[PDB]
């Protein structure tokens, strides 16, 4: 694992070509996240 | 260590997952070839995940980056899409949860559209679908995210070229 910038927390990776991509972020620490909500889906075909 | 709460369909704190999931989704730039052709999901489950140990080790930390970053720890939701999420919600995440082929370096990474997680979730770049049809856009079987609560502290900005 490796570490984020010097006086930082986390990396905020924010995609500048589209325009509709919303923010990535990555942590180098596990106890920085907590898994609240476990999710069970299916996606849907387009009609 | 960790139960695992059924969520009601009635429930307020449902229909709130949900619609972030829901109205997260958008177009991928590989028109759908690692995490299918969807537009919406059809949403089976939503379990809150109750663990003392991690729990707690995730508040011990949060104070800590919160003192670091004047007072604001920096608090999100994001989602996390992998085929490890049956360990991440027993044992947490760890040091074996870094993606060393991340575009900003071996760590854990999360997402705030639901649909990027959902490229990972049969491994990197959709590895090769559902284990029964081997079907990156499977319509059959079903599927795991995780909502996640992620302290970020004072994070680096990054543009990206995506
Ligand atoms: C060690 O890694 C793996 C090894 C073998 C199989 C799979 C994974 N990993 C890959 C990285 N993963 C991930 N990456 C991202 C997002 C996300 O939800 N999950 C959303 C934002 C963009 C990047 C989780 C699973
Ligand atoms: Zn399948």
């Amino acid at each position: 694992m490796a570490h984020s910038p010097p006086g930082h927390h986390s990396v905020t990776g924010r995609p500048s070509v589209n325009g509709l991509a919303l923010a990535e972020y990555v942590i180098y620490r596990g106890e920085q996240a907590y898994p609240e909500y476990l999710i069970t889906y299916q996606i849907m075909r387009p009609e | 260590g960790t139960i695992l709460i059924d969520l009601s369909p009635d429930d307020k704190e449902f229909q709130s997952v949900e619609e972030e999931m829901q109205s997260t989704v958008r177009e991928h730039r590989d028109g759908g070839h690692a995490g299918g052709i969807f537009n919406r999901y059809n949403i089976l489950k939503i379990q809150k995940v109750c663990n003392k140990k991690l729990w707690e080790r995730y508040t011990h930390r949060r104070k800590e980056v919160s003192e670091e970053n004047h007072n604001h720890a920096n608090e999100r939701m994001l989602f996390h899409g992998s085929p490890f999420v049956n360990a991440i919600i027993h044992k947490g995440f760890d040091e074996r949860h870094a993606y060393i082929g991340g575009m900003f370096g071996a760590g854990i990474y999360f997402a705030e559209n639901s649909s990027k997680s959902n490229q990972y979730v049969y491994g990197i770049g959709g590895g090769t679908g559902c284990p029964v049809h081997k079907d990156r856009s499977c319509y059959i079987c079903h599927r795991q995210l995780l909502f996640c609560r992620v302290t970020l502290g004072k994070s680096f900005l990054q543009f990206s070229a995506m």
